[PDB]
């Protein structure tokens, strides 16, 4: 005996304040893979609309959250890594992705969870002005581990001998910039791409689209939503006092038991609504019908 | 008896493989045709 | 007959010491 | 001088609720009673021994505990990389006031890794100079600057009465510090008050940290016939160093929501009893607990 | 060598992985090198 929920609550965090993503496409310089920057958006909404409006990228593939999904979700910490790289070094920004030179640069997390994001550079970053500019370490005596940028620029001691500051044979400079040309072939156009880590670990969700905050309702189990925790159960205030960290509680099974609210501060019990058994108490069909 | 009705509790909060170990917590990250390959990883080990 | 159930003074001594929230977990999950 | 670790080491993994289940969590913990190393950075109270002064480096393994024994908040702030000189970032830590404020960037005082807190003549009081050591080129990424003003020295001689607990694990470019705050009575050494550690921070560094390093606080009163740093007669702040390591304990929760106490899995062979029944309460009997 | 001569526009491999092929040993190797379209390059793959 099932009771199916009556109505869907939701609760995504109070304000709507779109979320700098202008600037993180849709800008000026972005500092080479020897050097990438880290944006941390924080406490805004996202209305990732225009980011489908803004429909431009040649290759856009995540391994955690779907697209599908991206709209009606929240993350806690999101951060963004926007950088330039070769024609042919877009398909090596991908965990486990080893590169012949792309982990050296810039390696991605094998737990990644996020959407990277690529577009052609080829009207803003290949220009006659040469864009030398760019640059990508070539080789170092160990691969970097994913999210470590190894900015310093030392002499390499190639061919087992102490070039300390002279560049000759074996003793090369690291740092060598890109060879880009402007209006190359396809294979070697400068690729626009920037990452987005979703840290979606249960914390106290900010960065996420607005969705209709309805009331709170006691006694009364519906398809509830809080940041994605698409529970059904009853809802209560709960005793025990909760943790002034994270809005999300466990038990034994792993299915929520207590939270708190975006919003309010208020705690919430969850339960699911009530569960019996039906069992048909039945005589013979062959003298009746009745059970 | 007891301990054995309380270790097939435990068994639900078991990754068994997939990213989570609660089927609201994929259906509310990934998409059906990809979902579904999590909820089988999760089916079978809950059924085995 | 002093216990409303007709039990014995030796079947009492033996329903104290078995003693047979975690059942609502339990109940919850099916 | 070393000294063993009676209840430390314990840290919320991911903060969710947990009421009164007996969780098993594997991270990088502090095994129990271990050799934890003393640094009393008494003043030399006698004319024979040794000025007794504590800034050693210390190296960095994948993880690293901490603890200061307080009583006028003289030991303030730390420092990491992989050799601090221009060619590594080296991040650092502040606590002139009230105020947490931070950096990044790689200030090279090799010689100096210290902090200037003189007696201020005007309304003589304990009062703070030189929160500033810092001698070369930023060229740095990252920020912070918390500014909650409350200026507080309060200078004494009782009981180190305060202790802060800290975790510096870095996993993946990603720097997380745990924190909790304890009264302890004990003068001598760690006191057997048990709690674990709360997060408060996380900041992505990039950086491959192999380094640590301390700042202390050393000025004393103008009265002092001598020089105050070369000669100081006030300070008597401890810190204790315990290198994490890669454990899988139990922590036990408890009625109200805090880990209350937990067990080793490589303690004692009882503990690792307790690791497998999944429980405080053994049995007589042989139990089969690994191989 | 091999990961500084890096000009390669598509790179795949269905056995060991690059990150394990420099630690690593083989008994016997075949190259098959030739010259195809633009829109064969894809097409040599198992079962393609």
């Amino acid at each position: 005996f099932r009771v199916q929920p009556t109505e869907s609550i939701v609760r995504f965090p109070n304000i709507t304040n779109l979320c700098p993503f202008g600037e993180v496409f849709n800008a000026t310089r972005f500092a080479s893979v020897y050097a990438w920057n880290r944006k941390r958006i924080s406490n805004c909404v996202a209305d990732y609309s225009v980011l489908y409006n803004s429909a431009s990228f040649s290759t856009f593939k995540c391994y955690g959250v779907s697209p599908t999904k991206l709209n009606d979700l929240c993350f806690t910490n999101v951060y963004a890594d926007s950088f330039v790289i070769r024609g042919d070094e877009v398909r090596q920004i991908a965990p486990g992705q080893t590169g012949k030179i792309a982990d050296y640069n810039y390696k991605l997390p094998d737990d990644f969870t996020g959407c990277v994001i690529a577009w052609n550079s080829n009207n803003l970053d290949s220009k006659v002005g040469g864009n030398y500019n760019y640059l990508y370490r070539l080789f170092r005596k160990s691969n970097l581990k994913p999210f470590e940028r190894d900015i310093s620029t030392e002499i390499y001691q190639a061919g087992s001998t102490p070039c300390n500051g002279v560049e000759g044979f074996n003793c090369y400079f690291p740092l060598q910039s890109y060879g880009f040309q402007p209006t190359n072939g396809v294979g070697y156009q400068p690729y626009r791409v920037v990452v987005l880590s979703f840290e979606l670990l249960h914390a106290p969700a900010t960065v996420c689209g607005p969705k209709k905050s309805t009331n709170l309702v006691k006694n009364k189990c519906v398809n509830f939503n809080f940041n994605g925790l698409t529970g059904t159960g009853v809802l209560t205030e709960s005793n025990k006092k909760f943790l002034p960290f994270q809005q999300f509680g466990r038990d034994i099974a792993d299915t929520t038991d207590a939270v708190r609210d975006p919003q309010t501060l208020e705690i919430l019990d969850i339960t699911p609504c009530s569960f019996g058994g039906v069992s048909v108490i039945t005589p013979g069909t062959n003298t009746s019908n009745q059970v | 008896n007891a301990q054995a009705l309380n270790t097939l509790v435990k068994q639900l909060s078991s990754n068994f493989g997939a990213i989570s170990s609660v089927l609201n917590d994929i259906l509310s990250r990934l998409d059906p045709p990809e979902a579904e390959v999590q909820i089988d990883r999760l089916i079978t080990g809950r059924l085995q | 007959p002093s216990k409303p159930s007709k039990r014995s003074f030796i079947e009492d001594l033996l329903f104290n010491k078995v003693t047979l929230d975690l059942i609502c977990a339990q109940k919850f999950n099916g | 001088a070393y000294t063993n670790s009676f209840t430390r080491g314990v840290y919320y993994p991911d903060k969710v609720f947990r009421s009164s289940v007996l969780h098993s969590t594997q991270d990088l913990f502090l095994p129990f009673f271990s050799n934890v190393t003393w640094f009393h950075a008494i003043h030399v109270s006698g004319t024979n021994g040794t000025k007794r002064f504590d800034n050693p480096v210390l190296p960095f393994n994948d993880g690293v505990y901490f603890a200061s024994t307080e009583k006028s908040n003289i030991i303030r702030g730390w420092i990491f990389g992989t050799t601090l000189d221009s060619k590594t970032q080296s991040l650092l830590i502040v606590n002139n006031a009230t105020n947490v404020v931070i950096k990044v960037c790689e200030f090279q005082f090799c010689n100096d890794p210290f902090l200037g807190v003189y007696y201020h003549k005007n309304n003589k009081s304990w009062m703070e100079s030189e929160f500033r050591v810092y001698s070369s080129a930023n060229n740095c990424t990252f920020e912070y600057v918390s500014q909650p003003f409350l200026m507080d020295l309060e200078g004494k001689q009782g009981n180190f009465k305060n202790l802060r607990e800290f975790v510096f694990k870095n996993i993946d470019g990603y720097f997380k510090i745990y924190s909790k705050h304890t009264p302890i009575n004990l003068v001598r050494d760690l006191p057997q008050g048990f709690s674990a550690l709360e997060p408060l921070v996380d900041l992505p560094i990039g950086i491959n940290i192999t380094r640590f390093q301390t700042l202390l606080a050393l000025h004393r009163s103008y009265l002092t016939p001598g020089d105050s740093s070369s000669g100081w007669t006030a300070g008597a702040a401890a810190y204790y160093v315990g290198y994490l390591q890669p454990r899988t304990f139990l922590l036990k929760y408890n009625e109200n929501g805090t880990i209350t106490d937990a067990v080793d899995c490589a303690l004692d062979p009882l503990s690792e009893t307790k690791c497998t029944l999944k429980s405080f309460t053994v049995e007589k009997g042989i139990y089969q607990t690994s191989n």
